[PDB]
């Protein structure tokens, strides 16, 4: 092919081009790759490791504290507990787990969430809370037997120590609710505290995906 | 979308490693500069890059050179690669420039950007951005000496003062990307560039909220 | 029970190797864990550096590779309430903090009795406590387990390294929820930390 | 790591044998300049050549030329090649510019830089670097005349003193290398061209110490 | 191939590059290869090749006394001898060998070396010298029990003439010590030279590599 | 025993081939191997130039092409000791030294008789003594051998050339232990060089 | 000290009595149990 034309785009350098180039060091040899134990070669791997929700992300609340959801015992029943919204890429507690740190380097995401709850009180520390999920459309629940109504689960401390809630589906182009509610009063024998914490852990599911690669804001 | 989700491509696309300028005008008659090779040169690519424990990649540079106005002359320049564990040049017209050894590339501003591809460097089997050790003092904690790429001494083919100030932007593609030990992104801003040091003001990875139970910011 | 740190088993190198003098569990001093304790870290292998024949052979051989087993014990009663989670961090390198720019080498190597971190929140390092979770860990939630047991085989760009200079990874244990309990229960709770080399490899003999 | 410490990359890449320089203003208004072909230009490149007794290769030659301030024109440039034993231009306008024989390369200081290589060009199977015996007083002993690669002459296309001096940087690489019974490296400094010649003030190998007891120096 | 555009990296001149060029006499027959004995295609092979260790490369030494260790009847035994270092890149006993003169021309260097030590004193010339290798970790030996409990070769003039000590691994990216102890009393009969020397010799072993080339400081 | 120059025997190019008037055993005057010795060297074929049958064809005819075998005989007692390294240096060129920068004829040529070394360290070359082992060499431990034999092809660009005005190699004897012995034994040490032409062919004869 | 010799870690809350055997003693200076 001796006769060629040159078309527009010649001399450009677009940053994103993927060509080749020459080695500025031909016959080098580099240092043979060993094996290395815990490559990672995706970051949805990374997106559904579960890492901690900062759900205690309120103003004079600092350092291990604000991971911590407080539990304890309740003059009023049917009390809110904690609310926190399902939305990895925003400002709030998903801002420190994992998925919500790669969420920040993508523009648009889809699939489903988990959410892990991880009750930290007594082994004799017996009780229920329902965990209440809100679609993004509807706005939050006011009452206990408004969120019992929805998707919700029923937790008890005395029997089961960790609940899972999956979240549907949630994207980013207004967004879910997940509010926690003293189903019971916290029970205790004597002797016991009367205050315990609860940690939320979150993750991906295997359907999330991430879109169009964007600077995060951090 | 699993492709945009993957670490050759989330470590792919040429970015801004660095503005060397190559001063001859006024008090900086030089003419040349040496600018060590810095993946972490910018807060945004050391966070991305401090992701992993281990990398191991081949590395594309381009310069995008030209003047004060951004004119583009007939002016020759030399882009030597001083390898790692190499003498730099000390002069414009020093003998480090003549060295075989150092690859040179002879470009005008005139030419489109040149290109070439640095190989994966290292003496050990994967850069390592976290070294918790000493080489052999305070200073030397988490100093290894293994990820040094070496350098990219620039001047201008001239025998005297060209009285034109050369601003070359180094652009790098980070290649055929291996990562390994996935690790927290760093939270608090950096305060210096080879340590892991933060300020005692420790900012909340989280932004704040009225209480626990109120959705609004 | 057990996790293998990245789903690999600790194995020979395809050199001294020893079969049962330095495969013994290394027991260290008990830690307290308190209400106001905000945790502890060990650096491997510094913290059997000076302890029994793993700590003769790793200060007379010039390179060095092994795995570990660490056991994280906790003795609490059914009236104590809190949740540790035990974290090994490959290349935990800690960070000095200014309003002292560089730690102190009691911080970097704290040996056998190992170092109380001042900022659990970015783990002394700047990253963040909550996704310390992407690292191998345990959880010890004193109502379900108190026990936790992590398997760490060799993590390294090189095939053999200075026990001496560097510290391949680092084992934090941190209370997340503070421990608490009522008048009459013990105010601490014993934390014991047992280690065991596996596949322990030494060179250059002097 | 064998491809690194093979005789084909021990004496690959491109390096400087000469800056040429064509004068044509001040005094020095020739237009034009004869540079011979010397492989051992350099004291550097001379020691590695020097490694072995016979050699046979092909050279490629790249010529980067440029104005005093690195400014490129449009000037017009003949590089013309003289075989060994042909006669050398003695002037700006002598016939020898016109020999067909005599390759040459017109190109212009504008464009990338010319490249041309040189075949194995001695009478012999190899070039010599070492000849001991007289071609037929002392002055010819060691002189082999087998070693002549031949002269590049460079001027302007003009027909009259430009004004502008033009700086040829020549830039040599050694072409499917093969070399034959090894020497030891010379240790003493060279003090003339073509002669093994050193001082009476003999230089050890090996730095000096205290005692033969003692590891320091 | 008619439409091309020009990608970033054209008009440029890599030094390294290794391209084709047009040859300036097409046609020219070159004079042909005959065969010469002594082809060498690797400076691996010239680095495993012995040649002489500058060991008493001291100050006020000259010429050719500078190859040669000495050795002499001593009033006291378990004196050390000599002293060098395996380190053929850096400045000392191995810039005057071959292995060492190549190690200059490249950055890193690995693999095993060998110290040859040839005895040149009468053949009615008895004794045993201690030659104690330390690896790079460990500091000199003080005294000759001291270097006997590491890696050691007891020689014996009487009975054999030359002695191969091989280094196990050293590398560049703080070195080996090589020492040479009076074991015994240089012992003699009448009318024979109580004072004698011995040649080192180095080389490389198969083993040996070498990475990165690199212009030598000489 | 014998050492073969770069692993090949000299042989026949695929002209006047002498038999046993050329192939015969050439001994030269001995050299006395005394303490303040610093070595002597012989240029080939000029060591045989003007000696005997090969003499007569290398001075009547205008090529050359030969083979040699070096002998290098040493007459020592065992009370004497010392140490001699010979090499074969192919195109041993000469060079000179000023503080005078061209050898004189004398030195590039000096016939049968052969030549001292002024500066043995760099050969008179300016190349290392202790590199010279790259070269085709034998040792000469006066405690364990008195003998060397070296085979030396022929070794050149050209397949013939001319025997007055080319050396091909050089022969060095360099005391590197230098000779030492008691009061008594004989001062110097005879040092006997044979040398023995293989496969040599000439052409040019008047 | 005693810990890098022969010993047994014993738990209370796990395990309620446990077993040291002593590997050999004689009588013609004695094993000690801490």
């Amino acid at each position: 092919g001796l006769p060629t034309e040159l078309k527009p785009g010649t001399n450009q350098f677009l940053t994103t081009d993927d060509g080749t180039s020459p080695p500025i060091l031909p016959g080098f040899e580099p240092t043979p790759l060993i094996h290395i134990p815990g490559e990672f070669t995706s970051l949805l791997d990374l997106c559904r490791i579960e890492t901690i929700l900062e759900v205690n992300n309120t103003t004079g609340t600092t350092g291990v504290n604000r991971l911590l959801i407080p539990v304890r015992a309740q003059n009023n029943v049917d009390q809110l507990c904690a609310s926190f919204q399902v939305d990895p890429g925003r400002n709030g507690p998903w801002q420190s787990t994992m998925v919500g740190q790669i969420c920040r380097y993508y523009t648009q995401w889809s699939g489903s969430l988990k959410v892990t709850f991880m009750f930290t009180g007594s082994f004799m520390a017996t009780g229920k809370m329902l965990i209440a999920y809100t679609p993004p459309g509807s706005a939050q629940p006011t009452t206990r037997e408004a969120a019992m109504l929805g998707t919700h689960i029923v937790w008890d401390f005395g029997l089961q120590s960790s609940v899972t809630l999956v979240i549907p589906w949630i994207s980013n182009t207004a967004t879910g609710i997940v509010t926690i509610w003293y189903q019971t009063n916290f029970v205790v024998p004597p002797d016991t505290p009367s205050e315990a914490n609860i940690i939320a852990l979150g993750a991906a599911q295997e359907n999330f995906t991430l879109k169009l690669c964007k600077d995060t804001d951090e | 979308g699993v492709n945009e989700a993957s670490v050759e491509h989330f470590y792919s696309r040429a970015g801004l490693v660095g503005v060397v300028e190559v001063k001859d005008s006024g008090t900086s008659q030089d003419g040349y500069t040496v600018w060590p090779i810095d993946v972490m040169g910018f807060v945004q690519q050391r966070r991305k890059l401090e992701l992993s424990t281990y990398m191991r990649f081949d590395a594309e540079f381009t310069f995008v050179s030209n003047l004060n106005d951004s004119t583009t002359p007939g002016m020759l320049l030399q882009y030597m690669y001083v390898p790692p564990g190499a003498p730099k040049p000390d002069g414009r017209k020093s003998y480090q420039w003549q060295t075989a050894t150092n690859p040179s590339i002879f470009a005008k501003l005139s030419d489109p950007p040149p290109q070439v591809s640095v190989p994966f460097m290292s003496p050990a089997s994967a850069y390592q951005w976290f070294y918790d050790g000493y080489p052999t003092t305070n200073l030397q904690y988490g100093q290894c000496p293994n990820n040094m790429m070496g350098h990219f001494a620039i001047r201008t083919v001239s025998e005297s003062t060209t009285g034109k100030n050369v601003h070359v932007r180094v652009y790098m593609r980070i290649k055929h990307v291996r990562a390994w030990v996935p690790r927290p992104f760093r939270s608090q801003a950096y305060m210096v560039k080879n340590y892991p040091t933060y300020s005692q003001t420790i900012s909340n990875t989280a932004a704040d909220r009225a209480s626990i139970t109120t959705t609004d910011y | 029970n057990i996790v293998l740190s990245y789903g690999e088993w600790p194995g020979y190198c395809p050199p001294t190797r020893p079969d049962v003098s330095v495969n013994r569990f290394y027991t260290l001093s008990t830690k307290s864990w308190k209400t106001e304790s905000t945790g502890w870290y060990w650096k491997f292998p510094d913290v059997l550096n000076d302890t029994g024949v793993f700590g003769q052979n790793a200060q007379f051989h010039y390179l060095y590779r092994s795995g570990f087993c660490m056991h994280v014990q906790c003795n609490a009663s059914k009236f104590h309430q809190g949740a540790l989670l035990v974290v090994v961090i490959p290349e935990f390198v800690v960070a000095a903090s200014s309003p002292g720019l560089y730690p102190d080498f009691a911080h970097t190597n704290p040996g056998k009795e190992g170092q109380v971190f001042r900022d659990p929140y970015v783990l002394d390092a700047g990253i963040p406590l909550s996704q310390a979770l992407v690292f191998p860990h345990q959880w010890i939630n004193l109502r379900t387990n108190n026990c936790a047991t992590i398997i760490m085989p060799y993590v390294n760009a090189l095939p053999f390294d200075s026990a001496l200079n560097h510290s391949n990874f680092g084992l934090a244990v941190i209370p997340i929820s503070p421990l608490k309990y009522c008048n009459g229960a013990t105010t601490e709770v014993p934390i014991t930390l047992t280690i065991a080399p596996l596949n322990s490899e030494f060179s250059g003999l002097r």
